[PDB]
RNA sequence: UGCUGAAAGCAUCUAAGCACGAAACUUGCCCCGAGAUGAGUUCUCCCUGACCCUUUAAGGGUCCUGAAGGAACGUUGAAGA
RNA sequence: CGAUGUCGGCUCAUCACAUCCUGGGGCUGAAGUAGGUCCCAAGGGUAUGGCUGUUCGCCAUUUAAAGUGGUACGCGAGCUGGGUUUAGAACGUCGUGAGACAGUUCGGUCCCUAUCUGCCGUGGGCGCUGGAGAACUGAGGGGGGCUGCUCCUAGUACGAGA
RNA sequence: GUGAAGAGGGAAACAACCCAGACCGCCAGCUAAGGUCCCAAAGUCAUGGUUAAGUGGGAAACGAUGUGGGAAGGCCCAGACAGCCAGGAUGUUGGCUUAGAAGCAGCCAUCAUUUAAAGAAAGCGUAAUAGCUCACUGGUCGAGUCGGCCUGCGCGGAAGA
């Protein structure tokens, strides 16, 4: 089933009356509204196109304007598709609401993770470090070895190294659903979710149901 | 926060007054020992006229970490020091006769009843 | 071989086509259609069936005499039908059966349902016992194994599902 | 089941059979002595 | 492990045919991905004025127009050497 | 021999299967739990300490297991320098002696700013053909794949009992 | 003999293996070893056989109703081989090493009746017994069947970074 474009605001927790505190990320999902609808004749596959939030008027491109005039949607802040199950159906113009998750459990949320920059091994791939004393010189935290010698006589590809980590898309599955409020468009979730706070998420039902 | 070499006390009268913990149990490659998990232990140095000599291997179970433990409300429960109570190898049994000092609930696995029966405190 | 060379009468009753080398064949059960090896010429030969094997194969005649085994086995399933009897033994051993849908307790944890499939018949006279009948010999003899193979007859007390003429061999523990 | 790269009628109530280019021996008497290399 | 089954009147898991059968294999889960030069698909937006020249060609030169959009610059960022 | 640094340790690994564990099976002198042996299986996992420079090994306590090998007995332009293997000194022994001893002790400089291949990241150029802004399909590639204990079934099947 | 001190063609690449000894030029022809489906020049050429294994295109002792051919031999419509309802008994619980070996541990003979037909004993199984089979013998269908030798080509044996 499809999916729904939230915020990701801070976090928080829920206070239960049993006493146990359930720690929630909350996200901003407002309504949703739907810009292109695909089918199997003309594209060779079915998703809606929706879009979310709000644009300046000034700032939307031509293209981009007249793509969202024709489906007759309030320019929003990027559009991200979903695909269909087969067993729903969809038209141009309709706005989807976060209440479609009153109904389910666990959910899926993806999100750009924050970006650390050009990160070591020891924190990339959690290398250990050599010894800090007993003559070591210059090689706290250095990887080591890389490769075995001659016979191979090279590095073998996918080897762990220094590079650029996070600020890639990242999914955390099957997250419990705590609370849904339909008129204020909010949906608390258990756990933590991907990203910084303010960054665009995307939260469907839990495939590994 | 228990791991190997780490001192403790004994919470029990059994006679010990100082163990070293020699092995985490439970798992391999364990790191350190929670609130309530059995570890190995040895003897270092205990009352002559007691039950339980130096030197000697025998098994124990934590009840005060000064790490503390963690409630499911968000708040922890920490000690100025680390306790244990000590077991038989065979059957876990608590051979002290009583235990001093508070005991947290975290204990109460269907199993640790004598130590919380014993316990001044919860 | 030997075998093919010995045409099978077909009772009155029963319908035979040949439809290029498929065969289908109409008594009092049900229509059976199997595809015949190419290897293998049939006619009507009126009153019986005979088999030859065309020029060009070296094992055309071992085709022959499986087709022949094979004609025969369908004609005595539609004209009377195949059964088999199941026996279970072992205390606590269920075999009730409801509808199309066969339900054992072989000691396991959970019930054991097994879906028959088209054509097949499963009567239970007794809790132990179940009779199975069918149009052909092939899908009883694999429906039986199923069966069977659910919880394997073992040699210390006999007990499992077992066939109703097999010898199930007993041994004894010789110390301990 | 004996894997060995010599198989004979070990009994009387011993068959030989090829089965997937491998031969074996099929005993109905007793199970030890079925063997699969042959 | 089998069902049916001849060669080999029997038997036989196999030769024809039909069943099951493992963290292995393919998929299912997550991520990258059309430089996939085999460079893909869909949606939307913008440009529809004149002169001449020759070895008259998917040719060259001049005037007027240069849109969508992009870049640059500035303020910057939970993005970043 | 106009120079290929040769034992251990650390960091980082990768492959084979003659499999240590987990998975699927045959036979058993397999009652059950637990085993013995053989076949299929390399997806993942596959200890911490004391003594010694040690690999190894003995010992202590864990785990489902603490697998066997290849890779310059993997890896010093990645680290250390304990052993061995310069110059000092001493002991035992051999020699008249200088000295010698896979005999033993004390002490004893480990250089390199990366051109190319490779690998981990991240850009510019052009192409994909009128140009431009977006959203995608997905060929193809990679990551992940471990498992203990307790309870129910049940104290059931099995077993004279345990 | 070749290389060293010899190029050229062939064996994928490969001084020393096979063919063959380069005076120079030619967009001429015929051959050697080796080849002729495509990479890649030339037979998807002709005739008669073999192989089912990707054998060909690594490897042995040894194992096996794989398959082709040859020379024979035993039994066979006074009807064979495999199947099918049948029979397989009486002392020989033996004297013998009497502990029980009784055919199924051996000293031992290896007798004898009913007989269409049976042995003082071949297998499994009992402390020995018992018991179940096969040797052998009747009846139906009924035609070939059985065990060795010579070998051609194949299969297993056959696991490494």
């Amino acid at each position: 089933m499809i999916g729904l474009v939230g915020k990701k605001v801070g976090m928080t927790r829920i206070f239960t009356e049993d006493g146990v505190s359930i720690p929630v990320t909350v996200i901003e999902v407002e309504a949703n509204r739907v810009t292109q609808v695909k089918d199997l004749a003309n594209d060779g596959y079915r998703a809606i196109q929706v879009t979310t939030g709000a644009k300046k008027a000034n700032r939307v491109t031509k293209p981009e304007a007249g793509h969202f005039a024709k489906a007759g949607v309030e320019a929003g802040r990027g559009l991200w598709e979903f695909r269909l199950a087969e067993g729903e159906e969809f038209t141009v113009g309709q706005s989807i609401s976060v209440e479609l998750f009153a109904d389910v459990k666990k959910v899926d949320v993806t999100g750009t993770s924050k970006g650390k920059g050009f990160a070591g091994t020891v924190k990339r791939w959690n290398f250990r470090t050599q010894d800090a004393t007993h003559g070591n010189s210059l090689s706290h935290r250095v990887p080591g070895s890389i490769g075995q010698n001659q016979t191979p006589g090279k590095v073998f590809k996918g080897k762990k190294m220094a590079g650029q980590m996070g600020n890639e898309r990242v999914t955390v599955q099957s997250l419990d659903v705590v609370r849904v409020d339909a008129e204020r468009n909010l949906l608390l979730v258990k756990g933590a979710v991907p990203g910084a706070t303010g960054s665009d998420l995307i939260v469907k039902p839990a495939v590994k149901a | 926060m228990i791991q190997e070499q780490t001192m403790l006390n004994v919470a029990d009268n059994s006679g010990a007054r100082r163990v070293m913990c020699i092995k985490v149990l439970g798992g391999s490659h364990r790191r350190y020992a929670g609130v309530g998990d059995i570890i190995k232990i040895t003897i270092k140095e205990a009352i002559p006229r007691g039950k339980v000599k130096k030197g000697d291997v025998l098994k124990a179970v934590v009840v005060r970490t000064k790490k503390g433990v963690r409630r499911p409300d968000g708040s922890v429960i920490r000690f100025d020091g680390n306790a244990c109570v000590l077991l038989n190898n065979n059957s876990e049994q608590p051979i002290g006769t009583r235990i001093f000092g508070p005991v947290t609930r975290e204990l109460r696995s269907e199993k640790f009843m004598k130590i919380i029966s014993l316990a001044p405190e919860v | 071989s030997r075998v093919a060379k010995a045409p099978v009468v077909v009772p009155a009753g029963v319908d035979v086509k040949i439809n290029g080398q498929v065969i289908t064949i109409k008594g009092k059960n049900g229509e059976l259609t199997r595809t015949l090896n190419d290897a293998v010429e049939v006619k009507h030969a009126d009153n019986t069936l005979t088999f030859g094997p065309r020029d060009g194969y070296a094992d055309g005649w071992a085709q022959a005499g499986t087709a022949r085994a094979l004609l025969n086995s369908m004609v005595i399933g539609v004209t009377e039908g195949f059964t088999k009897k199941l026996q279970l033994v072992g205390v606590g051993y269920r075999a009730a059966v409801k509808g199309n849908v066969i339900n054992l307790s072989l000691g396991f944890s959970h019930p054991v349902d097994h879906q028959l499939p088209a054509g097949i018949t499963a009567e239970c006279p007794t809790q132990t016992e179940i009779v199975l009948k069918g149009a052909d010999k092939q899908v009883i003899g694999q429906v039986a194994a199923d069966l069977r193979a659910y919880r394997r007859p073992e040699p210390y007390k006999g007990k499992g599902v077992r066939y109703a003429d097999e010898v199930v061999r007993t041994k004894e523990a010789k110390k301990k | 089941m004996k894997v060995r790269a010599s198989v004979k009628k070990l009994c009387r109530n011993c068959k030989i059979v090829k089965r997937d280019g491998v031969i074996r021996v099929i005993c109905s008497a007793e199970p030890k002595h079925k063997q699969r290399q042959g």
